[PDB]
């Protein structure tokens, strides 16, 4: 048919379980390749000792779920969709 | 994986221009650096031109070898997926098969990606 | 079926209702087991 894209937010999202994490095999292990970016220092407490600070951050994963063929939807790439209709890891920082 | 494809190579007579094209396409992928190679027959590996983003992350810096310095002029098109170098002048010598080599970081990580090039042939 | 462990997700939230305390049988009491780490004493 010819609604383009809007077919693709369809077939990937229609049966897609966002509690499941996105691997055909349950053997095999979703690797995060992370990155971090200084933006600024905001404050240091050196009494309580604690450091406050602003970062840009990246996550880079693989949903083994939302793959598809380019052709036969308009040689689409990449598509748009939001954060929390889909699988995300659950990285945190300890200090 | 990012794919390259070289195009718009012909014959072309002493002092003519040419424009060559070379596509990238693939699913994840960031072009951190394109140059342009050309190999003539049995000589070596040639640096013709490459691009990359300023310190200034607005506009772009171009690095052009000193035989093709004044002649060549690379240039893109984020939007057509296409980077272009721009032959005027061509020489005798200057006929050899035109690659293109683009530095890319994909999620398996940074690495350089060669196209199957295009022959450019001046000769009278 | 292979579509994996998506089926078992399946399988058991297919129709479990979260409010109800997950006991067969409604005299058994749960057990929670807890555990407390002291990371730091931020201020008195
Ligand atoms: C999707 O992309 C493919 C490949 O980039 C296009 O197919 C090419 O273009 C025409 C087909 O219409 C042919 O002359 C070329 O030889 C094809 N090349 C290859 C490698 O297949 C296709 O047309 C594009 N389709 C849309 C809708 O954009
Ligand atoms: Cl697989
Ligand atoms: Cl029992």
């Amino acid at each position: 048919t010819q609604p383009a894209l809007l077919r693709l937010s369809d077939h990937l999202l229609a049966n897609y379980k966002k509690g499941v994490r996105p691997v055909r095999d349950w053997r095999k292990p979703t690797t995060v390749s992370i990155d971090v970016i200084m933006y600024a220092i905001l404050n240091v407490d050196e009494k309580n000792q604690v450091l406050t600070t602003y970062i840009w951050y990246r996550q880079y994963w693989t949903d083994e779920f939302l793959q598809w063929t380019p052709e036969d939807f308009d040689n689409v790439t990449k598509l748009s969709i939001p954060t929390d209709s889909i699988w995300v890891p659950d990285i945190l920082i300890n200090e | 994986d990012v794919q390259l494809v070289e195009s718009g190579g012909g014959l072309v007579q002493p002092g003519g221009s040419l424009r060559l094209s070379c596509a990238y396409s693939g699913s994840l992928f960031s072009i951190l650096r394109m140059d342009w190679y050309r190999q003539a027959p049995g000589k070596e590996r040639e640096l013709v031109a490459g691009i990359t983003r300023d310190a200034a992350g607005y506009a772009d810096s171009t690095n052009y070898a000193d035989s093709v310095k004044g002649r060549f002029t690379i240039s893109r098109d984020s939007a057509k997926n296409t980077v272009y170098l721009q032959m005027n002048s061509l020489k005798p010598e200057d006929t050899a098969v035109y690659y293109c080599n683009a530095d890319a970081r994909t999620i398996t990580g940074r690495a350089d990606y060669w196209g199957q090039g295009t022959q450019v042939t001046v000769s009278s």
